[PDB]
């Protein structure tokens, strides 16, 4: 009780990444988007990918040789409530840009499990 | 607790200047223009004397303000001893400044006057003046302990005087 | 309210042992200062206050008087104004219309 | 009197969603956009269906994988004031997006009731 | 008994700092702040770095040079009330000057441990 | 007859905390404020939680640790006038700080009753 | 340790750049976007080409005609933790566009190496 | 013995400077900052300017143009205990006034070494 | 170290003035109104006298109060050499004023008082009298040496008294 989420942690293989301000997930799913013409007429799905975004100071144990050669980790999102979700063959995105001593980050990854 | 901590400066003065201060001894009051005349000076000595406290920060802790009043001899207008008397003051405020004396703590120097007048420089005394000033806190509430056995429990309704009295006498501990 | 007070006091306080408000008692041990009298009265009055029979609670809380027996011992005096609850019995209203 | 809504309860199945600072309400009707030649001409009618996006602090008690898996739900957008809309079968739409601490969320239905 | 604090003493690598006055010591910890919404729902996490500041007299025997070259020290805030606290491997923050014989030092490091 | 309020005490776990001056209370509830447009029209709401702001001596029995663990615990805001109130879950905000044998503590709570 | 990256040299030849507060790195290898059909289905490769975008102060050493003339040059990005990138065959692109003192400048290469 | 720093003697040229009261001096190094994240990190480098802060009575024989003419000096801040800083090629910074008969001089200089 | 730092400014000031002043000597009290009737002023000279001490920034510093009391010959109510004081008292200020002496340091000038009331006119000296404020550090701790050779390790386990006693006696440097 009283310990609404404000703080999360990012894991790769067990390695606890350190992560900065913002960090942000999407699980994975189905998007709802609107079929709708004369009337409403429900909604339309489409598939969605599982997305954890994180900042990285530079100059950790990590690197970023090791981030642009990740291809097949196993990530996992704690938050400090408890909310847990696990991502299995994951695969960072876009282009790890190292902006004044911090490494933007995404990984994305096929299933979202919530475990614990 | 007061006492207690003028006991333990006593102790301190003591153990650090030993027998190169004559005597140490607390005095009533602070220094007047006649304690020269009264007191059992036999300097070179220091006198410790509460000079009161002022408000603390709480409701349980105050300020108090005491004073070392060194003494010594300065026969022809010289005094006996200036690297000893300059020595014993120095030594004074390094030995009692900051370092805790019982339950008073946080002693900080203030003040180290002169005091040194007519009345004490016609009767052969300088009287250096060391303040100080340290958190002492209250003494806590008397504790309280007894044990008598619960067996009975007399209530009474508050019912006007003179309406018939209404009451339960239980005496716990009956069995029946 | 004499019975459930009697039924209250004769089960939940049996061989236990008064003290004064100052008493060092430990948790679990058996010990009954007046103020730990008066804070069972009143969470037992609010018990019977829930099921009503008792209005008010405040007056009955600043006059609510427990101590201990100064002459003697083993005995609590308790004195509480009843602050009974009345019943709904007579409706007297005034119409005074305004036009 | 004197009660200009400022504070908006959101509710899910009875379960009163803790929602954030930013609470919106679109209700289902007629979006009325503009037909005009050389004269003004009127309007055009064109559907549209009942919205309420709102930001939910995570590690509470709905959870994020409760989120996801909403197909079928009755929310209920009540005003401090006391204007309280219903959306029958409603589902959440766009991503859920766990960004900072916070679950921004859409529910969308096609239809909107002004009860009470 | 109920003896408060009353001289605080700063030390770096078991050697006493000379601290004027409000020398002051953060723990290091979480800073629980509130969650505001539709209502009051609890408060959120934000960790934090322990953090002693202390005023040293200039031109003393420890030197203005060595005070800016504190990459990795281990301070110690000890209450003289009896309770003590060492800082892990803290580091020189803010920017050291010498104004009329004052510099102020912000020591700030990692973690807090209540030794002895 | 008409006293005024002069002492304020803090308890924490139905226990005195040294509060030295001035010891705030705001209670939980609704912050009403202005809404102006073309004309002036009535007030705006917004849920506030209780806080309780209370000045401790360092060093004491209660100690510093004790103080930032302080997730869970239930404050006792007590006029000597005779009205109290009492702080339901309070938890302590802001960042503590040790200085000069002070601590500046923030107990925030969800709701405050007026108890006793 | 405790020694994230917040400053980086840019080096030209043995020449360490003059650079601004902003310095950014994209390493080259592959660029990972979605290739997402009625399922997730993994995701498709795209070639990068390293990137260093730097700003300098003009008037400096360097000049800006020798900016505008680079064709054929070894970069080096250095940490200030250590991580030291090398781009061979580098070139600068876009517009060296010098605006209030500044030269906004981004040099691009082929190959991206961490030596040491 | 223990002697401390009381007056501090600001030179420039191999020229005393009439410094009233607390020059200030900081020296060139680099700015340690908190790395704030999921959790405390370490420490973020700056590079900074080293600085002198003195104030000279107005109308004197240094003269104000002289003053703001001085591009390239080389600033000597002198603690009276015996160590002393010298700023290689310093120049005026701030914007000299020469109110009340009084002028505040700001000497930074790329670096400062303990010379003597 | 208060007593160092008053010979180094008596010898400051005996190195600048030299034979211009007549004597120079310590001053026991700051100047009271039968100071003129009771010292042997000898003018022109200069009486260094220690004010005392206020608050330091640390615990082991204090800010000592100095003055320099001034004396000359005022016959038939005019100075006996006007240029003669005021450039003694002007290079006194100019020569003991930021310059360190002994451990005391930071010399600042506070105050420079006429300090001229009928008691001195009528004896016929003038007596200008200058401040001082120094930043002087307290004694350290008196440090400590000896070395005796480490040969018994006595431990004894706090048990209750009456209980059998427990207890090491481990004289160590001992082989078999």
């Amino acid at each position: 009780g009283n310990q609404r989420q404000g703080v999360a942690f990012i894991r790769v293989n067990g390695m606890e990444l350190e992560s900065m301000e913002g960090a942000s997930f999407t699980p994975s799913g189905i998007t709802r988007e609107e079929v709708t013409g004369s009337r409403v007429y429900g909604w339309k799905g489409k598939p969605r990918a599982a997305k954890v975004e994180c900042k990285i100071p530079g100059g950790g144990p990590i690197g970023l040789d090791e981030i642009i050669d990740w291809e097949n980790i196993t990530v996992e999102f704690q938050a400090d409530t408890g909310e847990t979700w696990m991502l299995a063959n994951a695969w960072q995105a876009d282009e790890p840009k190292n902006d004044g001593g911090e490494i933007s980050l995404v990984l994305m990854a096929k299933q979202s499990k919530r475990i614990a | 607790m007061l006492e207690e901590t003028e006991a333990a400066l006593l102790a301190r003065v003591r153990e650090l200047f030993g027998a190169t201060l004559r005597q140490v001894e607390p005095l009533t009051g602070t220094w007047t223009n006649e304690d020269v005349h009264r007191l059992f000076l036999a300097p070179p000595s220091v006198f410790l004397a509460w000079m009161g406290c002022g408000e603390g920060r709480t409701r349980r802790e105050v300020e108090s303000r005491w004073a070392f009043f060194v003494v010594a001899e300065l026969l022809n207008g010289e005094p006996v001893n200036r690297p000893g008397i300059y020595q014993i003051v120095e030594r004074l405020i390094a030995g009692v400044n900051g370092q805790t004396f019982g339950p008073t703590t946080g002693m900080r120097l203030t003040q180290v006057r002169n005091l040194c007048d007519d009345n004490r420089i016609n009767a052969g005394v300088v009287l250096y003046g060391v303040l100080f000033s340290g958190t002492t806190p209250l003494p806590s509430v008397v504790d309280l302990d007894s044990l008598d056995d619960y067996e009975r429990h007399w209530q009474t309704w508050k019912f006007p005087d003179e309406t018939p009295e209404f009451a339960a006498h239980i005496n716990v501990n009956q069995e029946k | 309210l004499r019975y459930s007070l009697r039924t209250r006091i004769t089960q939940k306080f049996p061989n236990y042992k008064l003290a004064s408000d100052g008493t060092r008692f430990a948790t679990g041990q058996a010990v009954v200062t007046p103020s730990v009298i008066k804070t069972e009265l009143l969470a037992l009055f609010e018990e019977w206050e829930n099921a009503g029979l008792v209005e008010d609670f405040d007056t009955f809380k600043e006059e609510l008087y427990v101590a201990r027996n100064k002459d003697d011992k083993d005995r609590l005096d308790v004195l509480c104004g009843p602050n009974l609850i009345n019943q709904f019995r007579i409706f007297a209203a005034q119409v005074q219309f305004i036009l």
